[PDB]
RNA sequence: AAACUCCAGUUGACACAAAAUAGACUACGAAAGUGGCUUUAACAUAUCUGAACACACAAUAGCUAAGACCCAAACUGGGAUUAGAUACCCCACUAUGCUUAGCCCUAAACCUCAACAGUUAAAUCAACAAAACUGCUCGCCAGAACACUACGAGCCACAGCUUAAAACUCAAA
């Protein structure tokens, strides 16, 4: 059977399973990759928080939070605390274009979790609020 | 504005360098410039602005292979103008000087010295 | 120079010319045919097709030379070789049955191995940039380390703390020490490899 | 917010190749124009500047395509000389 | 009086150790005729006590000294102009008192004698302030001195001291 | 660094604000302007020209009354910075940007091309801009500066807008 790049539909029954569970039952790792910080929260499919880790909660301060290594460490910490609650497979939902967009996922993988899908949910207004003016540096 | 004819015809410096380095890394993080550039995985070491703001030298780390170095150099030189345009269009800086991609080989000395130091004989007590 | 740039250096190797034509590659055949056209310098006094020729010992003798006195320098070299040979024979006769398999008596092997044990691989380049002087490590080329081994040996043997001990005897003792990874020349190599290990951070100033 | 989740901007991993999935997602977001929109929305672009930029980009594309067409059309003549000597 | 020559812009650049004409970040009035005009508009300074702020090269200082003042107190923030002002003082014995400090924090009420203090209701008390300061420093200074006039303290302990 | 920790992440509810992609299109309108969806009204004139002032309009900014306030933001405070710092960076927050009823009447309000009708033959044609011209009408211009000024007059405008000089001076502009 040809691999489908598209995620499974909740309604349409599918045979894809991960440790016996359907796609819509897998825990979700929400990564928020800001410009100066990366925050990772693992939640259950029913939206029950299991683990949380940010670059600041891992000891990094000021500019050191906005690096790849800090996001990787936060990912490892989140993956460890999620492993301690029975999480193996995760669906990654990444929001933002910060330096830790990919390093947090790397840290999650090195912490033992298996990523089955990647979703981007970066906020894109259809021209709502007015952004701030450019910096005159 | 008759485009056919147009085509036919210091503390501040350090902050600007840091800003430009971050912006250039973020530009190279995606296929925004080009897929061919994205596939090469270029890493930048630093950004240096000339004292009179006449050029922006972006020092990129070289690899060991020479054919890959030449290809990456060609792609970077062909993509410099587009990256300048993107930097000015995103309003990271209102005016950006021409971007010059310069090779960086400083780490070669440390690498080779450590390679030899691994096999060197320091005798008793190291 | 009294030689025109046309003149090429001679190739004294005697077995090179005896190579059968079949073994020659087209590049080598071309080079041989080219050499006919070229002018060749007169072979200097020195290197010969002799089977006992050894370029390393010749260079060492030339480096011990003082005032063009090649007779005395070669005399000292042959005396050193004889002294090393006699000391090895003396230690071979007095050795047990099993220890006689691990005693090298060939003085040429001893000389080559002793010089090879003194070659440093990493050296320093004096460089003053910021108004203060800085050593920086560098990789030494093979020629440079080969030269440094001989220079250290000769300078150690010319020391004045050796009062009235004749040069052949001093040099034989130093060569036999360096053959076994001992002596002040090996210590000089080690104090260079260590004092270039203390300055790896300056390696970025190359 | 009111839409179903895990349908938009979602990529499945093939045989644990997370890097390939991430790079495919980056390509999708780039060619859909979302990356440039996000980067251009960080600071407000004035309407006159926005219009000038779009006009410049459109005319640059047109000029570049015309130049490429001319070069490709004239490439056919670039072959070995058939009347060498004369 | 035989005063030393006014420094040129090249000498100023070397004194500030800038080696260039673009990193100056300062403007100077190196024309003694304009400084003479300013000191003339400041009024009659014969045997007067003048408090000078932000001299720099010293064109205003020279113009005040040429006027027959009694004692000129000069407060300068940048140490690098103090050698030039000391040469100026050596030229004019006893007419120049150089102080290093900020005009925003320097205390003028103690500088001059207590015999120059005249009543507020009388004419201005023979003490003048003259200044060509950076425009980033003159507005805070005038606000501070307006407060002092409201309290009749600071430079105005002597009376209705005039400012130019 | 200040600031916040009634903070932050997921989830749900939730605008008097602004309208990704389409648009690589070049449309509508007298111009100014107009680019989220639906509906109702609706885009003058079967010769052309015809106004500083007549009659109706005029981006942005600004002013009266009321209202809304997410975000942005002149000013105003605070944080950080040389040796008189960054006006510039960071944080907070006004007038203002929005709606309703009135003012004000200015723009590089520009295609820097007055409206209609016609021609492509001539030497094409000072230059550059945007190929060169013809007929007809209205508007406007006759050295520079004084002067987008003064005075007079008009205006819901009150150091505001429109119209707009003279003297002295110069050989140029
Ligand atoms: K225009
Ligand atoms: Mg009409
Ligand atoms: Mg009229
Ligand atoms: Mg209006
Ligand atoms: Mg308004
Ligand atoms: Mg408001
Ligand atoms: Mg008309
Ligand atoms: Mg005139
Ligand atoms: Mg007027």
């Amino acid at each position: 059977t040809k691999f489908s790049i598209y995620p499974p539909i909740p309604g349409e029954e599918s045979s894809l399973r991960w440790a016996g569970k359907k796609f819509e039952e897998i825990p979700i790792a929400h990564i928020k990759a800001s410009h100066n910080n990366t925050q990772i929260q693992v939640v259950s499919a029913s939206n029950e928080p299991l683990a949380f880790a940010s670059c600041g909660t891992e000891g990094f301060r000021n500019a050191k939070k906005g690096t790849g290594i800090a996001a990787q460490t936060a990912g490892i910490a989140a993956a460890a605390r999620a492993k301690q609650k029975g999480v193996i497979h995760i669906r990654v939902v990444v929001k933002g274009l910060g330096p830790g967009r990919l390093s947090a996922m790397h840290g999650l993988i090195m912490g033992g979790l298996e990523v089955i899908s990647i979703t981007d949910n970066t906020p894109i207004p259809h021209n709502g609020c007015r952004p701030r003016k450019a910096r005159k540096l | 504005k008759n485009w056919l004819k147009k085509f036919a015809s210091h503390a501040r410096l350090r902050a600007l360098n840091g800003l430009l380095y971050k912006a250039l890394t973020d530009l190279l993080c995606t296929p925004e410039v080009s897929q061919e550039l994205y596939d090469l995985n270029v890493e930048l070491s630093k950004v240096s602005l000339t004292p009179d703001f006449s050029a922006c030298r972006a020092y990129w780390k070289t690899t060991l292979s020479a054919e890959q170095n030449a290809h990456m150099e060609a792609v970077l030189q062909r993509s410099a103008a587009h990256m300048r345009h993107l930097l000015m269009s995103q309003q990271t800086l209102r005016n950006v000087p021409p971007i010059v991609f310069v090779q960086d080989k400083g780490n070669a000395a440390l690498a080779e010295l450590d390679q030899l130091l691994a096999v060197a004989d320091f005798g008793p007590r190291d | 120079s009294r030689y025109s740039p046309e003149f090429k250096d001679p190739l004294i190797d005697k077995e090179y010319y005896r190579k059968p034509v079949e073994e020659l590659t087209e590049e080598e055949k071309y080079v041989r045919e080219l050499k006919k056209t070229q002018l060749i310098k007169a072979a200097p006094a020195g290197k010969t097709s002799s089977v006992f020729e050894d370029p390393v010992i010749s260079k060492f003798t030339n480096m011990m030379m003082i005032g063009g006195n090649k007779v005395l320098a070669r005399s000292l070299m042959i005396q050193t070789l004889e002294a090393v040979k006699r000391k090895q024979f003396e230690k071979y006769h007095a050795a047990s049955a099993e220890e006689q398999a691990t005693i090298e008596r060939n003085p040429y092997t001893i000389f080559h191995q002793a010089l090879k044990n003194c070659e440093p691989m990493i050296g320093l380049v004096p460089i003053l940039k910021g108004g203060r002087f800085y050593q920086v490590p560098v990789p030494l080329p093979d020629r440079r380390r080969r030269f440094l081994a001989m220079k250290w040996m000769i300078t150690e043997c010319r020391d004045k703390k050796h009062q009235r001990t004749l040069m052949p005897e001093k040099l034989s003792h130093k060569l036999l020490e360096a053959f076994h990874n001992q002596g002040p020349v090996i210590k000089r190599k080690h104090d260079l490899h260590k004092m270039a290990e203390a300055n790896r951070a300056l390696a970025h100033y190359r | 917010a009111k839409h179903l989740k895990f349908i938009a901007r979602t990529v499945m991993v093939q045989e644990g190749n997370v890097e390939s999935a991430y790079r495919t997602l980056n390509r999708i977001l780039t060619m859909d124009g979302l990356i440039e929109d996000i980067k251009h929305r960080r600071y407000y672009e004035k309407p006159c500047r926005r219009r000038q930029r779009e006009s410049y980009e459109r005319c640059r594309r047109i000029y570049n395509m015309e130049m490429a067409r001319k070069i490709n059309f004239l490439m056919r003549k670039n072959r070995a000389d058939p009347w060498q000597g004369c | 009086c035989r005063l030393p020559p006014l420094p040129t812009i090249r000498e100023i650049i070397k004194l500030l150790r800038l080696q260039a004409a673009k990193q100056l970040s300062q403007n100077f009035l190196l024309d003694l005729r304009l400084t003479d005009k300013i000191v003339r508009k400041a009024g009659n300074l014969t045997n007067a006590y003048v408090y000078e702020v932000g001299p720099g090269p010293g064109g205003i200082t020279r113009s005040i000294l040429n006027a027959d003042v009694a004692e000129l107190l000069v407060v300068e923030k940048d140490t690098r102009f103090i050698p030039g002002l000391q040469m100026l003082s050596d030229a004019a014995p006893g007419k120049l008192r150089i102080v290093h400090g900020d005009v925003l924090t320097f205390k003028v009420e103690k500088a001059f004698s207590e015999s120059l203090k005249r009543p507020w209701e009388d004419d201005p008390p023979n003490v003048h302030i003259i200044g060509n300061l950076p425009f980033s420093v003159s507005t805070p200074l005038i606000i501070k001195w307006l407060e002092n006039i409201s309290c009749r303290d600071g430079p105005f302990v002597y009376g209705r001291t005039q400012m130019t």
